[PDB]
């Protein structure tokens, strides 16, 4: 009954996305593999719609950073998992990421397997953006940060909630803040009981494909978690 | 310390609580003795507002399970043990009882001594329930009540949090759910014991006085603890 | 589900016996109440046939001693636990004791839950006795030893199996052995998995009712289980 | 040591099953390699006797959960481990695979090298099935499988023994469960590694090649291990 | 401990033996005083039932050497004393008296204080004595006796176990043997010391009283211990 | 006067059978070598009336495991050896293997001292067993596994006793059980007292000898002991 | 250390002795190989003045009971070996072997290599035997020999003392013993290892060759030590 056990060794990952950013219509498609024993990350996108509205490193906390059950958890914090004990069912994810002196964002993913694979389906939305901004204007660097996403209980809906503060690079000096505050919720019957509040520990590493001519984006992710002591 | 001494022999108990669940209101007061020694507890629950619009079982972790400064430890733990060390000023619990697709408990307590008699004083206020469920259609069994109450330490609000789930029967062969997370903290400020990673063994019996007219309940409840390998 | 938390405190116990020795027929009755936290054991038997024709230790055996889910397993072994865990649907234990130079026995009972109260019923049948022996003759002394169970797991029958043997005291000096072959079975669903090789530890006191006109025994017996190392 | 040198990169695997079930006879034999780095396995196998009497599942614990000297041991144990240090002499491996309502499996096992081929050798004999059920009825799913192998250490058989069980689906959409009880035990006689209470997080995935015309299946099985805090 | 302070000065001793020797019943009863402080016994011994089928010097381990809580242990050991340990509830002695081509006794005793005389009470059983043997054919000498009594401790009964054996001299200048294998075990149920392999320097000296009529025996016994390099 | 000196280094060893099993008539003699300090042991038999109607992994209790004079006592047990102590006088060994679902071996032999060879001379008779069975249909593979001996004393015969159960491997993955029930004892005079119970712990190697043409086999044995503690 | 090297592989051995026994006076030559890694020796005695005035058994403990070095020290110890130690420049061996009821040996030797040939160089000279007595009347029998060599350190002579005793058997039927006292002391000067109170399990056979036909005698000796509880 436990979905602890279907993260062993090596996962197929499909990610999808629809979004719509000042009426700009685009999909960007994902396809790569997974190892939550390490925490080890891996996986490939393109834009399916031709060019990208928004720029690749504001997109990488929704695409690949909505699947958070590849967390390498430690032994001593196996049962504190909401994210991989919400499977084989799955769970949707809901954001509003918020740009500083910017607009926003409006997401809502479906995280769950179909089949063998695990599925990340997402529907964006971002309205109220600034023409000659930092994001319409692609002026952000091709980098993403290390953070911490302080993860917590919230009961009162049957699911957990996080906040944290994504700092972007810009190309001129500066740092483009963005605030999140996202909502998970399983599909069917959860995890037993909710869990402790404990800190995600991500690292990722932005490159890029010599063999390709779509507008692509190459990821490798390093996801632990930390905050409860020996017990 | 100064507080296990308070518990030798039989101490008699009060137990006030005022309720609102879905805007119906009612009140239960209750009275009784209680052992500290062998972790025994009888008392005898009445309803002063007349009917009861929440089953009798459903009550049960709030009236009784929140007075767990009569809990048995053994001679090989006597300080993991915050319950009696919060006395004679007492301890606020705090729960959120959330049943399985349906609505939610909140509730706070104060269990303090009043010179001799241990009174507990709950306020109560419940939400979110459907019409014609488990709980307001008192489609419950009138059963007992038994799980574990896996107790971990805080060290920020210098209290404990326990967090535990419970079983509760239907007529109609099924399960009803209460997953139950709670926090204790005392009234101040003497320094008290912090526990490391115990729980508590306890079972419920319930039963009906044949010599009563109003809507009533009578308890008999065995509290003991485990879970540290001393010794 | 668990059944481990049905035996938190103090739970009435109920035991009948039906007997068949060389065709005589007697009944045995017994009341009491069991302390699983401390393997402490309490009950009081009566003979509600008149006499009885095999000594007293010899049903010490049969007994009290078919209910050994009142034994205090310690907290490194709360797992393998086939006793308490085949509860509240109960098990079936039937056995062959094999009296030394004399007859057998041929036991079955059926322990289960009726209500609240844990019930034994046995019924007994032995043939092949010898007149003028040891049991018929009624030359055993008033008390019993303390004695160690091998509990095996027997997995091809979804059960478990313990051999072992009972020095009965005679009258004049010498030793009657009696070999005991039990098999339990439980009724529905049983444990999780069946447990590991391990040694229950028994005492008992022997004793009387100094108010009581009819053939009764009071006995007063205490288990424990070890033979498991740390891990 | 000397035995887990042996296991560096790509080692082929020959799996060769003599069963008998019920009185039907059968043989499977196997072929493909085995990534010890990884922790990964990629065979196939072939029913040489035509049709096949069990489902498919339910062999998988024989065949392939037998060669578990693929297992990925992190870093930070390499001494818990005793199906490398079996090695090059082999192991003895038997199991009692007792299925809920319906019979039971016995095999035996011997897993050794053969110069360079590790060779899985494997008897199987089950009885007490009956007719029309899940297994002989082929009312079995054709899923994969997974869960944990609880390894406990044995100093007397100078050896190990695991204890788990295992959840196969049911065309009814019920659950056929399988509870495995194994001992492993060395060929002879250089002294091996005694573990310390470690499990194994195991998947395995079946698909079918859709080049073969005899009753077939391919294998694809990921081994890891945790349960021991040494960081 | 509080069992040592009860042997301080002198206690009297009363012996009851009720014996049953091939048929032939015999009947022992002794009395005196003994010296704890010192080591030393006296008694004086009378035949209650006339004469006696077995010599005299075969029951001088069954009478005095059983009374064992009057040892002088050494001001360098007072821990590895179960004998005192045992008191005021008492202990219970069997031994197996294993004449070389002869029989062998069966005894069993209980070593206890009624109020302040130490009772010491008996019950025996011998067989397989051959006819015109030494015992039954009285060709023992009227010696005294003295070697060294080998206590080790046992865990499992929570008692120790002795062994030893005994040179009786004949009258035709042969030696008749004696093995005695002895178990102690406390009533109940207070805990007692466990020592570790010392062993009992003992001599007694028989002889006679020239104003008695009946078959009767005087003793005098010295007690000490050693086998500890504690000093 | 002691007979542990006589097992240094390297014994000659002489052993001979007189069979009849169902009538059948067979004769096994074996010839090597022991060392006694360190268990290891290495002989060869062959079958000089042609045939052997029993498989030879039954007779690997009967032929070289009634001498057990060469189990390698560790230095703190030297003097709990009932084997090497009743030398150079010897011992007789009758036992009653009882095969599982089938007949019975009945064996007496006479381990002695012949000059400087130490002479193992069965007789064996075996009844009641089935045609097309484990034994006489030979389904029994060519292997012997690794078993524990639990040894106690038998005081009141002058000796000592020992039941364990040989777990025999069937050709088509079964096992064939054998219970032993062995009386040993001494010819003249024996040991100086019986030992304390401890367990000895055996394992063989079956093997083949590529020169020879008659019905034979070749065994290699190491057995120590255990079971006593530091004392 | 340097002198362990030096007895790797088979070693010949030269024995001279030169003694003079009550006024008769003889001479014995030994030759042969002598295994250390085993523990062994083959020896060949002649009398090259002919007859011989002692029996050839007492003279065992002269001869071969002199090269010591020859022990089967175990892998655990290594570190109590004077014997090794003290070559290759040799050490010398006193002893004085005092037969009960009549006279005395007097015996030195010399153990120390030349070139590569072990060469024992001993001068013996006896007096005080009786006439007609077992020794000078060649009433001994001819057997071997077998007993313990309880060796102590002794730091003052910087060497070793043992101290034994030898049961030699006599024709008559009777024993006659022989008390060992020895003395080993290095030719100088290199630090040696100090033993700590260990002893030499040793047995030697004597037989005779069908092809001589000087007085004569064949030796086989097995040597091996314990007595320290390393492990």
């Amino acid at each position: 009954s436990k979905g602890e056990e279907l993260f062993t060794g090596v996962v197929p990952i499909l990610v999808e996305l629809d979004g719509d950013v000042n009426g700009h219509k685009f999909s960007v498609r994902g396809e790569g593999e997974g190892d939550a024993d390490n925490g080890k990350l891996d996986l490939k996108f393109i834009c399916t719609t031709g060019k990208l509205p928004v720029p690749w490193p504001t997109l990488v906390t929704t695409l690949t950073y909505g699947v958070q059950c590849f967390s390498r958890y430690p032994d001593h914090m196996k049962e504190h998992d909401f994210f991989k004990s919400a499977m084989p069912e799955g769970y949707v994810q809901e954001r509003t990421i918020s740009f500083k002196d910017d607009g926003t964002y409006k997401t809502r993913a479906e995280v769950k397997f179909e089949g063998d694979t695990l599925v990340n389906r997402i529907e964006l939305k971002g309205i109220d953006f600034k023409e000659d901004g930092n994001i319409l204007g692609h002026k952000l660097e091709y980098n993403f940060n290390s953070h911490e996403v302080y993860i917590t209980a919230d009961d009162e809906k049957n699911g957990i909630k996080a906040e944290f503060k994504i700092r972007h690079n810009v190309e001129d000096g500066s740092v483009q803040l963005a605030d999140h505050y996202q909502q998970n919720t399983p599909i069917g019957d959860g995890p037993d009981l909710l869990p402790d509040e404990h800190y995600l520990s991500t690292q990722s590493v932005l490159s890029k494909d010599p063999n390709e001519k779509r507008d692509h984006m190459v990821l490798l992710e390093f996801v632990t978690a930390d905050g409860i002591t020996e017990g | 310390s100064k507080g296990e001494r308070l518990f030798r022999g039989k101490v008699p108990i009060l137990v006030e609580l005022k309720g609102d669940v879905n805007g119906h209101k009612f009140s239960v007061r209750g009275k009784g003795k209680g052992d500290a020694t062998n972790g025994k507890l009888t008392l005898k629950f009445i309803c002063t507002t007349g009917k009861l619009p929440v089953p009798w079982p459903t009550l049960v972790t709030t009236l009784t399970w929140g007075v767990q400064c009569f809990a048995r430890y053994p001679k090989h733990m006597k300080r993991h043990d915050f319950f009696k060390s919060a006395m004679p000023k007492g301890y606020v619990q705090e729960r959120t009882i959330s049943f399985k697709k349906d609505g939610t408990y909140k509730t706070r307590a104060e269990v303090k001594f009043e010179g001799r008699t241990l009174v507990n004083r709950i306020k109560l206020k419940g939400r979110d329930f459907k019409e014609k469920g488990n709980i307001l259609g008192h489609k419950l069994r009138y059963n007992g009540i038994s799980d574990k109450v896996y107790i971990t330490a805080d060290k920020r609000k210098n209290g404990i949090k326990a967090k535990f789930k419970i079983r509760h029967n239907v007529k109609d062969g099924s399960v009803q759910l209460a997953d139950h997370y709670q926090q204790n903290t005392p009234i101040g400020r003497g320094p008290v014991l912090l526990p490391r990673n115990h729980y508590l063994s306890t079972r419920s019996v319930l039963s009906k006085d044949p010599k009563e007219k109003r809507d009533h309940m009578v308890l008999l409840e065995f509290v003991t603890a485990a879970g540290i390998k001393h010794g």
